[PDB]
RNA sequence: CAGGUAGAGAAUACUAAGGCGUACGAGUGAACUAUGGUUAAGGAACUCGGCAAAAUGCCCCCGUAACUUCGGGAGAAGGGGGACCCACAUGGCGUGUAAGCCUUUACGGCCCAAGCGUGAGUGGGUGGCACAAACCAGUGAGAAGCGACUGUUUACUAAAAACACAGGUCCGUGCGAAGUCGCAAGACGAUGUAUACGGACUGACGCCUGCCCGGUGCUGGAAGGUUAAGAGGACCCGUUAACUCCCUUUGGGGGUGAAGCGGAGAAUUUAAGCCCCAGUAAACGGCGGUGGUCAUCCUAAGGUAGCGAAAUUCCUUGUCGGGUAAGUUCCGACCUGCACGAAUGGCGUAACGACUUCUCAACUGUCUCAACCAUAGACUCGGCGAAAUUGC
RNA sequence: ACCGGGGUAAGCCUGUAGGGAGUCAGAUAGGUAAAUCCGUCUGGCAUAUAUCCUGAGAGGUGAUGCAUAGCCGAGUGAGG
RNA sequence: AUCUACCCAUGGCCAGGGUGAAGCGCGGGUAAGACCGCGUGGAGGCCCGAACCCACUUAGGUUGAAGACUGAGGGGAUGA
């Protein structure tokens, strides 16, 4: 849920915080944590390639299992559900009856103590991982692979799920959270159920410093810049034509997906915008 | 305290407004306190030992007095029976006045009401060559008074005032009924005139602060009464 | 590293241990300049402007307004006390030894005279012009504008109304993504995956804008050309002056069109076939009934007055008042058919501001109108000893 | 009445205030091989001021030493 | 990039005094509640104010003590 702060200070007037109801333990597994240092948006050359990034609280990486293929037919039980700075959703900790501890994205409705099983013979309860050919059409899944063996890449953020529309031949037609229809090989794996923290989007951060803790730096508008610095000022926009924005590097609006792409053969349809 | 007497409520408002306006008297209404006194309920003896060695004249004096309960209206009395002149004669006034001040300050806690109708009976005391002093002996007597009062009970007395109630003869029954609930005793209902009746009664002073207003309200202006302190009664 | 006394304090004043008198002096009541101090009577009359000074200042009790986002405003404002001595007081509180009590006896527990420390209060008295006596230590109240707020900014004439911001809208991106740095390899984005990332504009919060699923589009999916009763809660039905033209048949519909007024009750939700309805609208529209407020259903490119959302803005093209003796900001009410714009770019807004403008109280050498005192220079003597400038 | 002293470490003993912690057996390939180790699963016995670990400080020793308030005499300055 | 702008790794600093958020407990209210009082608790780009960081006003300096200072006041001072 969401806990709303009382307006005792202008920094917390309309603010709110995540009511960490689903969290069970406040510390990570020691063996599944890896070091992680910030970069500030600078590439190997040292130049800023992504702007507005830097600062922010120190964080440590939790090793997440996006490649659940090693353990088939080995049941596991969820030990705790806990916090992860690196992603929007919570992470669940699995104790395998085999004796190995792993981390996964916590799906919706998953409580402590449940049994998670993966393979071809697993049930269709939330949290179970199946190859796509064994998943009946019409169910909601998450953490879907793109190529058969490359690890989950799709529908990972909080409160996000995809609808397995159907199967045909070698390809299953899915709908992305964005809303488009995409085909993927039925030999890919996916986890049943949605993703937790559906109430993430309702957080009101409230003050500038709170967003600065999250490693985001302030953005300067283009109009208040000098013509040597930003191509705005010329062309206007507003309500005259369509050159409303120009990127700092001079590029106007338009489709940016590269035409003549291999994966274009797999796209049943693109997403739609504009009511 | 200063006490203002008004006929009723509206006249009281008018006079307070005039005081705060014609003369700028900024005041706030407070409760009126009736006079009260304290009396001894039993007989006891006291012991007062004083030691104070300051930078001027060293003070040290010890006195031993006796107090007995006395009937109301007796006033303060003193009997001295020191043997052999143990305490100096010049300091007998010092002790006396110390005891008078101590009994003026009261004996029932820090809110001790003026103790009255008590006899102090000094019999014994010790003296020093140099440490005897007026103040010393004063406190010695004071502390002897405290020690004497600490051994027996102290009874409080409230002043009952004679109240002459004048109400119409048909309203005498109402006064009998209400004064019955006022812990009042009726000494008679003498016919004031063809309509009103003088009622002889004595009532505690605490009950007479608002007697006039309720009397006039119940009599619709036919109520006239007099008050006059008569004697003192203990708490019921 | 952090002595002592006051003190809340690592502030301030004095001082211990310790360290210094540091490197031109000696004199002299010049003007003048600088830094301090005091000032009769008046009290902002000074001035672009209360610039600068002056003022308030602490503790404890009492008492606190409009407004409000109910947190604030608030230390609002305003009022009273503060020194020393004595008594309560061999009191209270803290600590705790002797003595005593107890136990799983020990580096044990309880109580605890004495000893040491320490407030607060009540009563009486004493002294001064003065009791937060020195140092230290908020000025307060009201109105308008802009920005919601804490922040950032032109190192060296601009700290703001400028930038940022939390919130909002649009567009792009299905993943060695889009974007960016590189000729490339490679890297950041991100050990992230559309509740994510990037770009553009706006800038807390609150409030007023309306009319509706035929065709054609788009979209997801059987809500559906036929549809069971009941669930589903505005209207039609019973009830018509004036009219300029009408359509039907035992009275109702358009134009200038006034008001009115109740109760039987109109479908999404529940079952059978290729085509479909349905969801969405001034983004492909759309401006007309019916009732209101997506309910039978009728209308393709126009953000376009949409509507005529009385908080309206130079709106002295005037009639006035309020504030001052003389009125600026500003505050109120009435005219100006055309001005004139904001409905998503415009009116509101508590709190905040070394922001801009104004009024009041207090206060003062800012002023009427200046005088006097001390330092540091100037000035005199001794020592060392420049500079810009320069046809004569 | 006044002035000046009214000192002494690490280490080594002891283990208090406070804090923390179940224990035994069996099975198991998960930990690039193997494991009695670590994980995981079963049981058995345990809620004890029991036991263990950690742990400021108090106490003992270090210390018959060292240092010190002061007191004596010398003269380059030595000496107590 | 020994100044300065921004970022990255690893350390340090922030006297003193206020106010009193969530949560927890008790009481009232109620069928249950909303909520209301009293205690704990100690939040906050919170308040007053030294160190520390700045630079709003004014006077002086202006061949300066100084190629950007000084004196008085001033802003932030648990946080972007
Ligand atoms: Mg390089
Ligand atoms: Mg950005
Ligand atoms: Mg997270
Ligand atoms: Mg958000
Ligand atoms: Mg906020
Ligand atoms: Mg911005
Ligand atoms: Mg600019
Ligand atoms: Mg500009
Ligand atoms: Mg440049
Ligand atoms: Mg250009
Ligand atoms: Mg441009
Ligand atoms: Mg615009
Ligand atoms: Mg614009
Ligand atoms: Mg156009
Ligand atoms: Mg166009
Ligand atoms: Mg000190
Ligand atoms: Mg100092
Ligand atoms: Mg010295
Ligand atoms: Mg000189
Ligand atoms: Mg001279
Ligand atoms: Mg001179
Ligand atoms: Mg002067
Ligand atoms: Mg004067
Ligand atoms: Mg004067
Ligand atoms: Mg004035
Ligand atoms: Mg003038
Ligand atoms: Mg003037
Ligand atoms: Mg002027
Ligand atoms: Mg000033
Ligand atoms: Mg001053
Ligand atoms: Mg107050
Ligand atoms: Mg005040
Ligand atoms: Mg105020
Ligand atoms: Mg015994
Ligand atoms: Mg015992
Ligand atoms: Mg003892
Ligand atoms: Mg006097
Ligand atoms: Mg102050
Ligand atoms: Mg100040
Ligand atoms: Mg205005
Ligand atoms: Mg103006
Ligand atoms: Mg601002
Ligand atoms: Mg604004
Ligand atoms: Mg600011
Ligand atoms: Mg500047
Ligand atoms: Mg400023
Ligand atoms: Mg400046
Ligand atoms: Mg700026
Ligand atoms: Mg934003
Ligand atoms: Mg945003
Ligand atoms: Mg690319
Ligand atoms: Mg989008
Ligand atoms: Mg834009
Ligand atoms: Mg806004
Ligand atoms: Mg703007
Ligand atoms: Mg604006
Ligand atoms: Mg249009
Ligand atoms: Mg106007
Ligand atoms: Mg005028
Ligand atoms: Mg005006
Ligand atoms: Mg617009
Ligand atoms: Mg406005
Ligand atoms: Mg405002
Ligand atoms: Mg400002
Ligand atoms: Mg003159
Ligand atoms: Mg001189
Ligand atoms: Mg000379
Ligand atoms: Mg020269
Ligand atoms: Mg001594
Ligand atoms: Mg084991
Ligand atoms: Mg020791
Ligand atoms: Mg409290
Ligand atoms: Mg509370
Ligand atoms: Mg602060
Ligand atoms: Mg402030
Ligand atoms: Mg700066
Ligand atoms: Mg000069
Ligand atoms: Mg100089
Ligand atoms: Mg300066
Ligand atoms: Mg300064
Ligand atoms: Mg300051
Ligand atoms: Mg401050």
């Amino acid at each position: 849920g969401i806990r709303k702060y009382k307006p005792t200070t202008p920094g917390r007037r309309g603010a709110s915080v995540s009511d960490f109801a689903e969290i069970t333990r406040s510390t990570p597994e020691k063996s599944l944590v890896r070091p992680l240092h910030g970069k500030g948006g600078r590439n190997a050359h040292g130049r800023i390639t992504t702007r507005h990034k830097g600062g922010g609280h120190k964080r440590a990486y939790r090793v997440i299992d996006f490649r659940r293929h090693d353990k088939d037919g080995v049941n596991a039980k969820v030990a705790h559900i806990e916090y992860d700075p690196n992603r929007t959703a919570n992470i669940a900790l699995l104790h395998y009856l085999d004796g190995e501890k792993r981390y996964i994205i916590a799906p919706q409705g998953l409580k402590q103590g449940d049994v998670i099983e993966s393979g071809a013979n697993a049930d269709i309860k939330p949290g179970n991982n199946l190859p796509l050919r064994n998943i009946p059409a019409g169910t909601v899944i998450h953490a879907v692979e793109l190529r058969p063996g490359g690890g989950a890449k799709l529908a990972r953020s909080a409160g996000v799920s995809i609808q397995l529309l159907g199967k045909e031949g070698t390809y299953a037609a899915l709908r992305m959270p964005s809303g488009e229809i995409r085909r993927v090989d039925v030999r890919c794996r996916a986890t049943v159920g949605e993703v937790g923290n559906a109430e993430q989007s309702n957080i009101n951060w409230g003050k500038a410093g709170r967003m600065r803790w999250k490693g985001k730096r302030p953005t300067v508008r283009g109009v208040v810049m000098n013509p040597v610095d930003h191509p705005h000022g010329g062309g206007e926009g507003k309500t005259s034509g369509g050159r409303h924005p120009v990127s700092p590097w001079g590029k106007p609006e338009g489709r940016t997906r590269k035409p003549n792409k291999p994966s274009d053969k797999l796209i049943v349809r693109r997403r739609r915008t504009g009511k | 305290q200063i006490v203002l007497w008004c006929m009723g409520e509206a006249h009281a408002a008018v006079v307070l407004d005039a005081l705060s306006r014609r003369y700028g008297v900024s005041v706030d209404t407070v409760e009126l306190r009736v006079p009260l006194r304290e009396t001894f309920a039993g007989k006891a003896t006291g012991h007062g030992r004083h030691v104070k060695q300051s930078g001027g004249h060293g003070q040290y004096a010890v006195c031993d007095i006796e107090v007995e309960p006395l009937p109301e209206g007796s006033g303060f009395e003193f009997v001295d029976k020191v043997v052999g002149g143990a305490v100096p004669r010049q300091f007998i006034p010092s002790v006396e006045k110390g005891v008078r001040a101590q009994m003026e300050k009261g004996v029932t806690g820090e809110s001790g009401y003026p103790v009255v109708d008590i006899r102090v009976t000094l019999f014994d005391g010790k003296a020093h060559s140099v440490d005897s002093s007026d103040f010393a002996f004063q406190m010695a007597g004071a502390l002897a008074l405290r020690d004497a009062a600490a051994a027996t009970k102290i009874n409080l007395l409230e002043p009952v005032d004679d109240v002459t109630i004048v109400v119409p003869d048909d309203l005498v029954g109402t006064i009998m009924g209400d004064l019955s609930g006022r812990r009042g005793r009726v000494l008679g209902t003498d016919k004031h005139d063809a309509d009103r009746t003088v009622i002889k009664a004595e009532i505690p002073e605490v009950e007479l602060v608002r007697y006039a207003i309720d009397l006039r309200s119940m009599s619709h202006g036919a109520g006239q009464f007099r008050r006059s302190f008569a004697r003192y009664e203990p708490m019921p």
